[PDB]
Parts: structure tokens; sequence; C-alpha cells
RNA sequence: UUGCCGUUGCAUUUUAUGGC
């Protein structure tokens, strides 16, 4: 009856149609998870990417391979990636296979058309895991792409980016497929295919350094560059682009508020996730977090300063003086308060809730409303002191009851530069939170 | 490795055809070898390799597409 | 003469730390000793690097 | 068509030193390049003079002057603040031919001289985003000024090295 | 009357540091306090920027006495880590300078910035 | 649950944390 047609539509026709369908706004109780830090013995952990086997993909023949266990992959600035077993929600993550490169992988010809050495030689920045569960891509400061096999972490193919500053910053697979999209820092965007180990297309057109990127099952790909306040939706089969700019000016926002309040202009757009094929979210630099439609150059809902404002430098380490009134007047009031950045943002695909992160320690999980044009603060997870460099969500259960696992990679340095500003008590680890229902 | 990508596809049952524009993208090769293209296009569609036809190619300047 | 490889990079470190301390205690209105002390600790850690 | 036009006198001292300075400064080939850019400058500001000599608030002057300044800011020879019609009258040939691809990639860097810029972008290395441009006289629009980089199928980008390099690698590895 | 008086507000901050990033990509910028004062008393400096929250403030407050003597504009910016992200470098640079060069394609934005900050001061 | 140092745990996996 109605239950069978509801489950059978929500199994496949919504996930290929495109709109948000997995509604667990108030079904998910907000703040009573089993928050578990996990220490890990690397320096400045850089990225996480969990792979869950999809239950009965689109017809049957359930998933890829063990038969039905989840996984995670983490990668650090110590040139190593570590495969993680993650599937048992009762206990902590488990390190399963280490894979480390070092200075012996420096190419001796340096001629940049070949980096056929298999490891790395500095500062791997982003891992993604394949939906076919047999490949894991990685890329970082050494202008390279590396595919490893999934359980022994042995290198299979080496794909050089083939540019002198062909510097990858974030990888993203498109779901249930084998095309990936790789951001770079020579302003282009690479498209690779895994099953052929090949480069399909180099889509240019972005003006500044394109920093982060995401994609969904529909073959469109959202990208964000750093210092031009923009966000490009690349429609690949029409080879066209949609350019969403920010542009909140503080004078007009102050004029709108003063009729009835410390805010400031947008510095940089940083991180993305596509909620569906018609909206997305950008977590910017200056604390703005923005929900955009595919119809408007303006954003629909730009929430202000996300995780609060940084605490100011104290009255003893600002000017080197003696008298307290002088070392307090050198703070110039609130006029040099600076916002917490949005370091990483992640939405559960085709759902309501998304997860942010900063070095304010607290993963603030918002929730969008049913009219798809606003969002509110659902919950706040105070469990992970440190910078939150990327956030992944892996779930389990049935059609009805869902047990979600917020994984996040927590470090003491941002994933691009060092930039440690007032970090206190922040160790390299993996933040787990088993939220429920 | 090359890719092909069709656009502007219009059905036409006045001849029972589908007519479209074809963009082939080859990063380093010369061009896309119309016979091999024809069998690849009949593979991605449901065709024969005898009921599919392509004629009006031109490689744009600087190579690549 | 003043600020008396491994015998030269320590002198360069002490040189620009001395310029940093000079900037602090001249352009302050009336200076303190806490930044001189943490400068001493920084250059002593750079010496014990050897 | 007949783009370029001979000036009011071609054998004159001040004109000769004009072509000498402009040619040796922006790295030009012959007098026809200065004459083409000078001609189309003269044509657009001769068209601007009529829009000035008729009155304000005429719809002709209003949206044709808006059309002319939109086209000129699209080429990039007019700054973002002086968006009124008589700065088009106050235009000059130097900041009009400065936007050609030769001078523009020298200003962007990556060439170390204007003449080396010209000989490499006619040796097919510089591509504005996706399109390899093998001609100097481009007049690159303002929006695509930051898309200039070595083309990926060229050995100053990230392609295979050239025939000189790999032939020398062969007969120096023998 | 604090010691870092010409402190720029938000929109002027964003335009001066995207001019900073364009200069850093055009190879026209000097990063750091002592290279800033070296290029300042060499003379090639269009304008110089300091960061108003370095933990000793005087280590870049020594730059006013050079720059307003040699007649070149100077601007404080409320974040050293934002200026580091602007300069495009790992560690936070606290004092940047833009060299003078009439063969650089950001001359218009540099002059617009310089006119805005001379009106600011 | 860590490359190194500080804590629980019960009837030593396990128990949380903070200094480089």
């Amino acid at each position: 009856d109605k239950d069978i047609i509801a489950s059978r539509l929500k199994e496949d026709v919504a996930e290929q149609q495109g709109r948000v369908f997995r509604y667990f706004g108030d079904k998910l109780l907000i703040s009573e998870a089993k928050q578990s830090f996990t220490r890990v013995g690397e320096n400045n952990l850089t990225c996480i990417s969990c792979f869950q086997p999809v239950l009965n993909k689109y017809t049957f023949e359930e998933s890829s391979n063990n038969k039905g266990r989840l996984f995670a992959y983490t990668v650090s600035k110590d040139l190593q990636l570590t495969k993680y077993d993650i599937t048992d929600f009762s206990k902590r993550p488990k390190k399963l296979k280490y894979a480390k490169g070092g200075a012996k992988y420096i190419p001796t010809s340096k001629h940049e058309y070949e980096n056929t050495t298999e490891g790395h030689y500095d500062e791997i920045l982003t891992v993604a895991a394949s939906p076919d569960g047999k490949y894991v891509v990685t890329g970082g400061r050494d202008r390279k792409l590396i595919v490893w096999s999934t359980e022994s972490l042995s290198p299979v193919k080496v794909i050089p980016t083939k540019d002198r500053r062909g510097e990858v910053l974030s990888l993203a697979f498109r779901k249930n497929s084998d095309q990936l999209y790789a951001s770079c820092a020579d302003f282009k965007i690479r498209t690779y295919s895994i099953n052929q180990f090949s480069q399909l297309e180099i889509l240019y057109g972005h003006h500044d350094i394109v920093e982060d990127i995401s994609a969904l099952a529909m073959e469109r790909c959202v990208t964000v560059g750093a210092r031009d306040r923009t966000a490009m939706l690349w429609k690949i089969p029409d080879e066209t682009r949609l350019t969403f700019r920010g542009g909140d000016e503080p004078q007009k926002l102050l004029r709108r508020w003063m009729k009835e309040p410390l805010f400031f202009c947008e510095g940089s757009i940083d991180v993305v996730s596509m909620v569906d094929d018609f909206h997305f979210i950008t977590g910017s630099d200056n604390g703005n977090i923005c929900l955009w439609s595919l119809a408007k150059k303006k954003p629909i809902f730009t929430e202000r300063i996300a995780h609060g404002i940084l605490p100011e430098p104290s009255f003893n380490d600002i000017s080197g003086e003696t008298d307290e009134e002088l070392r307090k007047r050198q703070l110039q009031g609130k006029k040099l308060l600076q916002p917490f950045w949005i370091t990483s943002l992640y939405a559960i695909p085709y759902s309501n809730v998304f997860i942010s992160g900063s070095w304010s320690g607290s993963l603030k999980v918002w929730k969008i409303s049913d009219n798809l044009r606003s969002f509110e603060l659902l919950g706040e997870l105070s469990g992970a002191k440190g910078v939150v460099t990327k956030i992944q969500v892996v779930e389990s259960g049935k059609h009805g009851k869902e047990k979600f696992r917020i994984l996040a990679s927590i470090a003491k340095e941002h994933r691009l530069g060092r930039w440690i500003a007032n970090v206190s008590g922040a160790r390299n680890g993996i933040y787990s939170a088993v939220i429920d229902q | 490795a090359v890719t092909i990508r069709t656009r502007k596809v219009i059905s036409n049952p006045l001849l029972a055809r589908k007519q479209f524009v074809v963009d082939v993208l080859h990063p380093n090769r010369a061009n896309v070898s119309k016979d091999e293209l024809r069998e690849k296009l009949a593979e991605v569609y449901k065709a024969e390799k005898d009921a599919v036809s392509v004629f009006g190619f031109r490689t744009q300047f600087g190579g690549g597409k | 003469g003043a600020e008396k490889k491994n015998k030269g990079r320590i002198s360069r470190y002490l040189a620009n730390k001395c310029s940093m301390a000079s900037r602090i205690d001249n352009y302050s209105e009336e200076p303190s000793n806490v930044f001189g002390s943490v400068l001493k600790k920084q250059v002593e850690q750079r010496l014990e690097f050897y | 068509s007949k783009t370029y036009s001979t000036p009011k006198r071609p054998y004159e001292s001040s004109r000769l030193d004009a072509e000498l300075k402009l040619a040796g400064e922006f790295g030009l080939k012959n007098k026809k390049e200065i004459y083409r850019i000078s001609f189309q400058l003269s044509k657009i500001r001769r068209a601007a003079r009529d829009l000035l000599t008729r009155d304000e608030k005429d719809p002709k002057r209003l949206f044709e002057g808006n059309a002319l300044i939109r086209r000129l800011v699209r080429v990039g020879v007019l700054s973002e603040d002086k968006k009124k019609l008589d700065y088009v009258l106050a235009l000059k040939v130097e900041d009009f031919l400065e936007r050609r691809l030769q001078t523009q990639v020298y200003k962007l860097g990556l060439a170390k001289s204007v003449h080396h810029a010209r000989v490499l972008i006619t040796q097919r290395h510089i591509a504005v985003g996706k399109q390899i441009v093998n001609i100097p006289s481009f007049m690159v629009r303002l929006d695509s000024e930051k898309h200039i980089d070595f083309a990926p199928t060229s050995p100053f980008g990230g392609a295979r090295p050239g025939r000189v390099a790999r032939r020398n690698a062969a007969r120096k590895a023998e | 009357n604090p010691k870092a008086f010409p402190l720029a507000d938000a929109a002027l901050t964003q335009q001066i540091l995207d001019v900073v990033q364009q200069a850093a990509n055009l190879r026209q910028l000097k990063k750091g306090a002592n290279e800033a004062t070296k290029t300042l008393n060499r003379g090639i400096s269009e304008f110089i920027i300091m960061a108003a929250d370095c933990e000793p403030i005087e280590i870049l407050l020594h730059l006013p006495l050079l720059c307003e003597d040699k007649n070149v504009p100077y601007v404080f910016v409320p974040s050293r880590v934002a200026l580091g992200r602007a300069c495009g470098v790992s560690r936070p640079v606290i004092a940047a300078s833009i060299t003078t060069n009439d063969a650089s394609a950001i001359k218009t934005q540099i002059y617009a910035v310089k006119d805005k900050i001379e009106t600011l001061l």
C-alpha cells in the first residue's frame, strides 16, 4: 500500500530525481551522542573520507568489496594515509593499514611531465574514496594524484597533474560512479576517471585559486575559489557555468539594522557541499554561511558569524608596555576582533542538516527548513577542540531508524597553511559522534 | 583518453532519426577516427554501427576538441 | 666584536632578535622586561638546537 | 574593408619619432600596426564627438554613449570610475594598444621581455583559458585578463618537452 | 588615540588585500617587516601595510617613522593571519609592501587603493 | 587511543584527558 510505494519511491526515484528526500530534521535528537575523541600519531592531520557500502544499489547486487563493512581513510601532512575500520559503532575507530611515503620518493629528473614515483614528497592534502570500493585517490603538495588499492594500500597508477603549479587541493567523487573532479591551484579543474585511470577533461574558467569542490549523483560539480567571493557550478554535459557571487556590504546591512551589531565584509569563500542538485551551501572565511539556489546570483540565506568571534589578544601581550590602561587601549576596542573561519562544511546528501567546523571546538549542526529557503541552529557538539579540516557522515540501520556517525578530522594546523592563531589544547585526532534515531 | 558528448539532441520520427551535435574531446590525440567513433556512439546509444552516421566534423583551433 | 655555519647563524638570529627588542623598547612609551625574557628564551632554544 | 589608413602626412620628423618610440616600446612590427590601432581610435572618438555635440537627455546620446562606454570598458581601455562620455574623447593611443596580447603577457610576467613575449605567443604557447592564441594583436578583454597561462599542450606548460630537448636527451644519453 | 591610528575598516581591508594577492602573483610584493623597511629606505615602495594585532606592536610600529618621512602611504589591517592568507604564504606575514613598477598590470588598482588610503589618512 | 611525556580501569585490553 502507501508504505510500500513510499519506500519504493524513496529508494530510487528521489535519489535520481534530485530534490531532498531523506528528511530527518526533528527525527534526529540533537545533542545526546557518544562523543569520542581519538588520538592519532601523525602531525597535523589533513583529510578524512569515509566509504560506506550502499545497501542494494538501485536494483540489487548489494555493494562492492569482507562483504558489508564500512571504512574510512585519513591522510596527514606527514606524507602518510591510514585506512580505518569504522563500522562498529559501539567502539572507537581502528587503524587497519598504514601507508607512508617520504623523501625517497623525490623524482630525480624534476622535469614535471613525469612524477611516476609512487609515494609522495610533501604534504598530502586530500583523500577521496571510490564508490566502487576498490580505489582510494589522494593528492597534495607534490602536484600528483595517486590511486591506491583499497585494503593493502599499494599504488596502482600515478596520474601527474602536468603543470608547474598544478597543485591539487581537494578531491571529490560523484556518487555511485567513477568520474572524480579534482580542484587545483593553477585555477583549472581536472576531471578524472578511475576505471580507465585517465584524464577526461580540463575545465578552465575560474579566476582565482579554486580551493574546494563537491559533487553529487547528477553530473554537475560545484567549486569554490578563495579570494574572489564566487562559487561556480559547472554543468559538464552542457559545458557551461553558473557564477554565484557574494556581495553583502556592511554599509547596507548596517543601514538595515540601525533602524531598530558588529559585522564585516566577506573575506573568502572556503568550503562547499551540494545539498541537492538545485541548492548548495558555502562556508566562507568571515563567518558567513550561505545557502544558495540555482536560480539567483544572490544567495538565499546568508547566516552571519558562524562559530562566534575569536577571543582578543590579552592585555599583557599586545604592546609590551607596563601600565594596564595602555596595554588595554592598544586593543582599540572591538575594532580588531576577527571571526572564526568556517574550516569545513559538509551536508548529508539530499537531506536537511549540514555540519560545520572551526577551531572554536564545536561542530554546529544546522537544519534547513521545509520551504528550503532558511536554516536554524539545531545542535552544537562540544567535543573536538582543534581545527576541523573535513567532516564526513556515515550511517547505518534500516529504512526507519538511522544511526549516524559524524567523523571529523581534527588537527592543530589548517589544511593549507600553518596559520595557528590562538589554538589551546588541540591534538591530532578523529572526532566521532554516534548521533541517533 | 578521449570522450564524446552529445548535445542539442532532437528526435525526428519524420525520418525515425535522432539528430544532434557531437563534441569529441581528445587531450593529445589527433582526431577521433570516425569509424571507431561510430562504433562507440552506437555502443552508448542502442544502434547498429550501421544505423548511426556522423559527418560534419571540424577540429577547433589549437587542438583538443 | 659584539654579538659573539653553526657559529654564524646563531649570530644572525641574535642580530635580528636584537633589532626586534630595539624596536619594542624604543617605540614603546616606557618598556617592560617580559618580551626581553621571552626573546632570551627563544634564542636560548635556538642555541640548544645545537 | 580597408582598416588602416595613411595619415595626413607620412614623411615627417615628429611622426617618425612617434613610430620609433611606440614600435620600440611595445615591440611592434611595422607602421601598419600603429596605423590600425590609431585608425580605430580615431573612428571611435570621431563617433564620440557627435554624441557630445548633440544635447544631453536625447535617447541617442544616452544609450549610444552607454553602448560605447560598455564596449570600451569591455575592451578595458577605460577605467571603472570615468564612465562618462568625454573621457572617451580624452582617450589616447598608448592605453589603447597596451591591451594587446604581446604587452599584456609581458605585464603579466612569464616572458621577461616584450619581444620574447611576441615570439613565444607566435610560437603557440599562451592560451586565454582554453583557446590557444597564436596572434599578437588580440586586444584582450578585461574579464579574461587573468586567464593567461602557458597552454597545456606546450612544453612551457606541462606537456612533453620539445624536439630540441628530447633530441638532445637522445644524443646526450647515447 | 591609540598607537595604530589609521586602522582600515572592512571593505577597504578587502580591496587592499586582494590588491596584495594580485601583487604577490605578479611578483611585485615584499613580505615581512625587515624587507619592508629595506625596500622603504631604498625608496621603491608604492605603499606599505602593517598588521594591528602582532603580539609586540612596536616591531612594525617602527615603520611609520620611515614611511611618513619618505612620503609613502601606510595602512594598518586588523589581522595578521588574514594578511598572511592574502600574501599567499604559510606563516602569517605582518608587514607587506608593494614595490613600484610601471611595467605591472595592477597599476590602476594600486592607484585606486593609494588614493583611497590617502583620503583615509 | 597515541611519535614521545602526564591518567583511569576491575576482581591487566579496558578510562577519560593536556605539554611538545
